[PDB]
């Protein structure tokens, strides 16, 4: 099985509020570095996202502040395929594309 | 018109920076998730999130249905539904690790003592 | 069925009145949520101290009790893990949810296990603070006081402690006994925050609870470490702190007749902690194979440390760590106090690998303070004085560390080991070339595929200078000599640095290509 | 000596495009020339 | 002088702290004896 | 529908809801000094001598999001806050326990039952009546069925044996509503402003019950996460005040801590717009008269409820006054969903009321002579105070040192639940230095990156650093004189001094003693002024303009106005 390795390398993390989200599920084809910028408190990730059953491209940045989610961002690589879920922020009125915060994300390398 | 659309989107700006500094309820802060041959296949067969991206919508609705789950005519739904049942541990819940007595070998054919009488 | 009626209620005790036969800390049931422990009693009637409270229970004279014949025993439920309970073990704040069948029924003054039960202590506990782990070692199963002025970052040091379990396996049980409510809200947070709740308890006992409460919390939670010891379980138990259980004792004796001794407080104040610190320790295979390791927490007034409860608890632990308040005026965080901090234990609480590298640094330290109060005269006695008062900075640059930051066992010992073969001497205080060199040795023992293997050779045997030197030169030092050429500017034409990294191997080209995949900064090899 | 916060945002604007000239002066130091056939 | 200084504050709070409770236990006599008086006739 | 929205709000709430107008620049521009100065005042800004600065001002708070949002409330018709775990009312009883006094002492009296329809329960009231006055006593020990020790809530005359007394076992009552604002009692009830004794309006509640479901609602607090703005230059920049946390006023007698209370008070309730409470423990008669008196001349009366526990009273009286204010403060913000600033003064005469009333019950004294139940007692006044859904009680406590000796029992219970310590010097006040706090000593635990920005710490921690070293550097100074400093050393002396006299700040409540109007300093301003003068800009300038100013630039405007002066002279 080509995606029998794949299953011990699923790693999953979730919030047990449940807000208003959006579905993400594809192929990372870019992803960059972290970059802090509210006084070093914060991690912004800028991702490049191949969608399934579409094949389009589509750009997105993820905020990190805590510990937990900065670990569960730090998983994402090129290549690594995300069903994930996420928040809009308010801060995307004043970004080209839209910044996001995880709400739940499954990720395989 | 009291309040312009501006200084509207910049304290929406303070109001979503103060909510994810501090954090009242904990339900907001992200969790680790832990992770008689036919009925095996059944209960143990586990799909990658890219394999069941791969998968037609009929075939995610007979796997749910195998599984007693809603069906749904959203393919995204279908994956978000399997992928909770199957990352969701029934029994573990990440604290009985912490229970299980540690594992100390064992002899399989031990000699034993006389019979008393 | 209830077979005791209350006559009095003074002094905040109950005086039960009934034939029975009372055993000390019996507890005596007044409905099916308010419970006592028995104090004193005699032929015909005993003395109660209540720990519980109900809104709807008027308690009062003529009143109908039970006594119950068993002793005071803690339940242990499963969901006490991510939880805070009291100490009758009801869920406060709980994440998961409970199934009403107990694990076990744990006494709470249980007698210390014998000596031939015991077994040396030779095994690292990581506290995430680099100076605690490479000068004031802590080893699974001793017991090390922190011991300090007000506001000066004991319980800081504590959680740091309690937080560097997040991958070792090991139980952590926190007791506040007079704690604010919100401040124990707020670690709970914490906890949530930086993925070790799920193996942490916390026990609450607060400022205005009922004094038996108060009194009887630490033995609680040592009853629940003992369940967690006697299947195998390293725990690390803290408690926050014993200045303020001292006084409940001396509160719950004097209210009950007890005469007061020195300094108002109880003629056998020694004896309520020495037993209870000295149900901690390591125990052998066929009594449990576990271990309990306690972090008491004690407060002087303006550095006495000739007080009556902080000398009678250096007495009893292994050691202590005391916290400076002239160092935290001055700004060094953690404010930890080098000269007047012991570790009996030394280096054999240490791995071979960090005993290896941590070898007199303690000496070297003092020397510099000597040096640094006493150099009088511009005269200059020869290059050692350039040596003494380089690698004395670099280890002062060393101590210094944020709130809530784990640094590694195995990173720790490998920045000592870069200091004692001077791939320090070109730091001028900047902070950002120790946090990179922090981050990529983290990632790089962590996450590499034969970083990996490296962390686990370091963890478990002992390497010698040769090896240790492949190691350096091969792996190593490319890896941080690439990604310290490429944040600092000044590094370009630093003397040392080029007098240092000559001969190093280049790797650009490599780690260009993972930084460009997305991989982390550390990774040198591959993922495993 | 002390800084504005647009002043701090400035100089994390600086520090991100020196590390970016840090980068290509990284190859420049390896003195290279492509290998010939 | 720091050393002085504590051990002589020690010693007189400690005989103040007994001084004091000297007079609670000496009021409190007469239960003591009743009481021991009723135990030892007892059963 | 202006008719509509209208008449879902009282005529006092329109006259409130005045202050919430917007006024556009166009119009601003044309106002004169004394209605900029009349509308500053209203809105809680203070005094300005400048046309163009008040109009800045005046902006600056109306551009302000809360101000727009209550400005854009101002105009809808009425939203009433829903009130989610109010506090209830006693439930009426009749006086069901009857008895008399068996034995008297001082401040102690002893009950016997006769007539009692249920068992007397622990800190109920017996109440008895001579000569018309109604004394109150409160429960202490139950010796047996009949038989029960009281300690006095007032005072003691008129009481002896055989006395009858009645009690309806309850704990003490006093009468809340929004009518207590503006009144002045103790805190048993009884009216203390006026020799009628008007009576307050309200439901009777017992500042004894806590009223909670189970413990683990205890455990439902938000931790602090906000610093209240005060006004004051040093508070705001060094020793930021938690918003729902404790402050502690530290220092011996006369270093000025009720002016820096009344302050407080005054810019609370108006620039802030809310309520508060003032608790006097021990409270002297003269202070709180005065106290009273100009807070009716000041005009914050009518938004402050004042309880007064008498220096001249029983101590068992003196003891509930905390919780009395406590259970006000828990009113206001459980009831009507207003968030509450709440007083204390003084800690230490609260700490000695329950040391007393331990002594007097024949209760074996802690160390020092103190009751063992200090850190109960301080536990159980000061875990009432927090932060919840429903609003923030915030905290200011003044306390008297005795003998500068930090380490008394009292203090060190004190420490134990302070989340920022501003201490007081009476040197720094005998130097005429006002508000004479001690930026060195005092410290805040609200000085993090958690809740300020990086611009704020590294210009707090440049000022701490430079004052230390300066006063090092002063007392070489002293000693080999200014010449023996280096260049360094030097431009670092002039610019301590110019930052430690900037520090002061006139008060509008203290305009009785100096006679100088007060300002409020936003923390945009001080800051700003701080930065200003930590790069040596203003070196050029004489230290004796840089006392009792407001912002930076009033200093830059006083200093050229005397060189234009002296050079017109010459
Ligand atoms: N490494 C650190 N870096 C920065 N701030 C720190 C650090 N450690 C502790 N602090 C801060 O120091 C203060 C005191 O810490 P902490 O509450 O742990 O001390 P404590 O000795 O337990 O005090 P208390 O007397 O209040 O019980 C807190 O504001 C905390 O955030
Ligand atoms: N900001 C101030 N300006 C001028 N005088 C002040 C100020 N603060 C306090 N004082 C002085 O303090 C005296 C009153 O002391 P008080 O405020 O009662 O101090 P405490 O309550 O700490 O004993 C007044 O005579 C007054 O002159
Ligand atoms: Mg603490
Ligand atoms: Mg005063």
């Amino acid at each position: 099985n080509i995606f029998a390795n794949k299953i011990a390398n699923q790693k999953a993390y979730f919030k047990r509020d449940i807000k208003t989200v959006h579905t993400f599920l594809g192929r990372v084809n870019y992803i960059q570095r972290a970059s802090k910028f509210n006084d070093e408190k914060r991690v912004f990730r800028p991702l490049q996202i191949e969608l399934s059953g579409t094949n389009e491209i589509v750009d997105i940045y993820l905020e990190a502040t805590t510990y937990i989610s900065k670990k569960a961002l730090d998983e994402i690589r090129q290549n690594s395929y995300i069903f994930l879920e996420a928040k809009w922020l308010p801060e995307s009125n004043f970004l080209n594309n839209p910044l996001f915060e995880i709400q739940n994300i499954v990720i395989e390398n | 018109k009291i309040i312009s659309e501006e200084k509207e989107i910049l304290h929406l700006i303070e109001q979503s920076k103060r909510d994810r500094d501090f954090i009242d309820n904990f339900s907001k802060i992200l969790e680790e998730k832990n992770l008689e041959e036919i009925i095996h296949n059944l209960l143990f067969k586990l799909y990658s999130v890219e394999q069941l991206a791969l998968f037609t919508i009929d075939q995610l609705n007979a796997l749910l249905f195998a599984r007693g789950l809603g069906l749904e005519k959203n393919k995204v739904r279908a994956i978000k539904s399997l992928l909770t049942l199957q990352t969701s541990y029934e029994f573990m819940e990440k604290s009985q690790a912490a229970l299980l007595p540690k594992v100390s070998f064992n002899p399989t054919n031990p000699l034993k003592p006389i019979e008393e009488k | 069925m209830k077979n005791l009626k209350i006559t009095a209620i003074k002094d905040n005790l109950i005086f039960v009145e009934g034939e029975h036969q009372f055993s000390f800390l019996e507890i005596i049931k007044f409905s099916d949520k308010v419970e006592g422990v028995v104090l004193k009693a005699n032929d015909r009637s005993a003395i109660v101290a209540i720990l519980n409270e109900d809104k709807d229970l008027n308690l009062t004279v003529g009143s109908l009790a039970e006594a119950t014949g068993e002793l005071y025993k803690i339940p242990i439920y499963d969901n006490y893990l991510g939880s805070i309970i009291n100490v009758l073990g009801e869920s406060l704040v709980k994440q998961y949810e409970r199934t009403n069948v107990a694990l076990d029924k744990k006494y709470v003054f249980t007698e210390a296990q014998p000596i031939f039960t015991r077994s040396a202590v030779n095994e690292p506990l990581v506290t995430g603070i680099t100076v605690v782990d490479g000068v004031l070692p802590v080893g699974r199963g001793q017991k090390e006081l922190i011991i300090g002025d007000r506001g000066t970052g004991k319980t800081a040091i504590a959680l740091n402690a309690m937080l560097a379990q997040e991958n070792t396996d090991v139980i952590n049980i926190f007791i506040a006994i007079g704690k604010k409510r919100d401040e124990i809200v707020e670690i709970y947070g914490t906890f949530k925050k930086h993925n070790i709740l799920h193996k942490s308890i916390i026990v609450s006992a607060a400022s205005d609870d009922a004094v038996a409460a108060r009194y009887l919390a630490p033995y609680a939670g040592m009853a629940i470490a003992e369940f967690f010891q006697q299947i195998g379980k390293d725990v690390l138990v803290v408690m926050d702190d014993l200045t303020n259980h001292a006084d409940a004792y001396r509160e719950l004796s004097l209210l009950a007749g007890i005469a007061p001794a020195r300094e108002a407080y109880p003629g056998d104040i020694f004896y309520v902690h020495s037993s209870l610190l000295e149900r901690g320790g390591k125990y052998g295979p066929e009594f449990g194979g576990g271990s309990i390791t306690i972090l008491p927490i004690a407060q002087t007034l303006a550095g006495d440390i000739s007080g009556y409860i902080p000398t009678n608890l250096i007495s009893i632990t292994d050691g202590q760590i005391y916290t400076s308040a002239k160092l935290f005026n001055e700004g060094t965080r953690p404010a930890i106090d080098v000269n007047l901090s012991v570790s009996r234990l030394g280096s054999a609480a240490q791995s071979k690998f960090m005993a290896f590298a941590s070898s007199g640094l303690k000496k070297i330290y003092t020397e510099y303070k000597y040096l640094k109060r006493l150099s009088s005269f511009s005269s200059k006695i020869s290059n050692r004085d350039l040596e003494t008062l380089q690698k004395g900075k670099a280890f002062e640059s060393l101590i210094d560390q944020a709130e809530y930051e784990v640094i590694d066992y195995e990173t720790s010992a490998i920045l000592f080991l870069l200091l004692k073969k001077g791939f320090l001497n070109f730091y001028t205080e900047k902070t950002e070339a120790l946090k990179v060199i922090i981050g990529v040795i983290k990632v790089f023992l962590a996450k590499d595929v034969l970083g990996r293997k490296m962390r686990a050779i370091l963890v478990e045997h002992g390497i010698d200078s040769i090896v240790w030197n492949l190691y350096l030169n091969h792996m190593i030092l490319p890896l941080l000599k690439y990604h310290l050429l490429s944040e600092l500017q000044y590094l370009a034409t630093n003397r040392e640095f080029i007098k240092k990294f000559k001969d190093i191997r280049n790797d650009g080209r490599i780690l260009l290509a993972y930084e460009r995949k997305g991989y982390e900064r550390g990774i040198a090899y591959d993922y495993k | 000596i002390v800084k504005t916060e647009l002043e701090y945002v400035e100089e994390d604007s600086r520090l991100r495009k020196e590390k970016i000239e840090l980068i290509q002066k990284n190859y420049d130091n390896l003195n290279a020339k492509p290998l010939v056939g | 002088l720091i050393l002085k200084w504590n051990r002589a504050r020690k010693e007189e709070a400690t005989l103040q702290s007994t001084l004091l409770f000297s007079a609670f236990k000496v009021k409190n006599q007469k239960s003591t004896r009743d009481e021991i008086l009723r135990l030892s006739k007892g059963k | 529908d202006p008719e509509f929205v209208a008449s879902t709000y009282t005529e006092e709430e329109i006259i409130h809801n005045l202050l919430f107008k917007l006024y556009s620049v166009e119009q601003l521009a044309l106002f004169t000094i004394d209605q900029l100065n009349a509308l500053l005042f209203a809105r809680g800004l203070g005094l300005e001598k400048n046309k163009v600065r008040a109009i800045k001002s005046l902006l600056t708070l109306q551009t302000s999001y809360e101000f727009m949002e209550k400005s854009q409330a101002a105009l809808l018709p009425k939203v009433s806050f829903n009130p989610t775990n109010p506090l209830k009312p006693i439930e009426e009883k009749e006086f069901t326990i009857f008895g008399e006094i068996v034995e008297i002492r001082s401040q102690v009296y002893k009950i016997r039952i006769d007539k009692a329809e249920e068992e007397v329960l622990p800190k109920v009231i017996f109440y008895a009546d001579v000569n018309g006055k109604e004394i109150q006593l409160e429960v202490a020990d139950i010796f047996d069925k009949n038989l029960v020790s009281t300690f006095v809530l007032g005072n003691e005359t008129g009481l002896k044996i055989g006395t009858k007394v009645k009690s309806k076992n309850q704990s003490y009552a006093i009468k809340i509503s929004k009518r207590l604002l503006g009144r002045v009692i103790d805190p048993i009830g009884k009216i203390l402003d006026d020799s009628i004794a008007t009576p307050v309006h309200g439901n009777m509640y017992a500042p004894l019950e806590m009223q909670h479901d189970s413990e683990a609602t205890r455990y439902v607090v938000s931790p602090k996460n906000a610093i209240l703005e005060t006004g004051i230059k040093v508070i705001d920049v060094l020793l930021p005040i938690p918003k729902g946390g404790k402050t502690g006023l530290l220092g011996g007698a006369g270093v000025g801590k009720t002016v820096i209370v009344q302050e407080l008070i005054n810019a609370f309730i108006k620039f802030h717009d809310g309520v508060s409470v003032f608790a006097g423990i021990g409270e002297r008669i003269r202070e709180g008269h005065e106290l009273w008196k100009e807070a009716e001349a000041l005009g914050f009366l009518n938004k402050t409820a004042f309880i007064f526990g008498q220096m001249n009273e029983s101590p068992g009286l003196r003891f509930r006054s905390g919780i009395s204010g406590v259970k006000v403060a828990e009113y206001f913000r459980n009831n009507l969903g207003k968030s509450v600033l709440l007083f204390m003064d003084n800690i230490f005469r609260y700490v000695q009321a329950g040391s007393e009333i331990s002594s007097l019950l024949e209760k074996t004294p802690s160390a020092v002579g103190y009751q063992p139940t200090l850190f109960s007692e301080m536990g159980q006044l000061q875990e009432r105070i927090n932060s919840t859904k429903d609003g923030d009680i915030t905290s200011i406590q003044a306390m008297y040192i005795p003998a500068d000796d930090f380490t008394d029992p009292a203090a060190v219970a004190a420490f134990a639940h302070f989340d920022s310590t501003i201490i007081l010097s009476r040197q720094l006040a005998a130097e005429g230095v006002y508000p004479a706090i001690d930026p060195l000593e005092s410290n805040s635990k609200m000085l993090s990156i958690k809740y300020t920005s990086r611009e704020h710490l590294d210009i707090a921690k440049k000022t701490v650093q430079t004052l230390e070293k300066t006063k090092t550097l002063e007392d070489i100074i002293n000693i080999l004189g200014f010449d023996a400093l280096s260049e360094d050393d030097k431009k670092v002396v002039e610019v301590g001094r110019r930052l430690k006299w900037f520090l002061t700040q006139p008060f509008v409540v203290a305009e009785k003693f100096s006679g100088v109007p007060g300002k409020f300093v936003r923390l945009k301003d001080s800051l700003k002024g701080i930065k200003t003068i930590l790069d040596g800009d203003l070196n050029h300038i004489p230290v004796s303009y840089f006392s009792f100013v407001g912002v930076v630039e009033e200093i830059i405007e006083k200093f050229n106005l005397d060189a234009k002066k002296e050079a017109l002279k010459n």
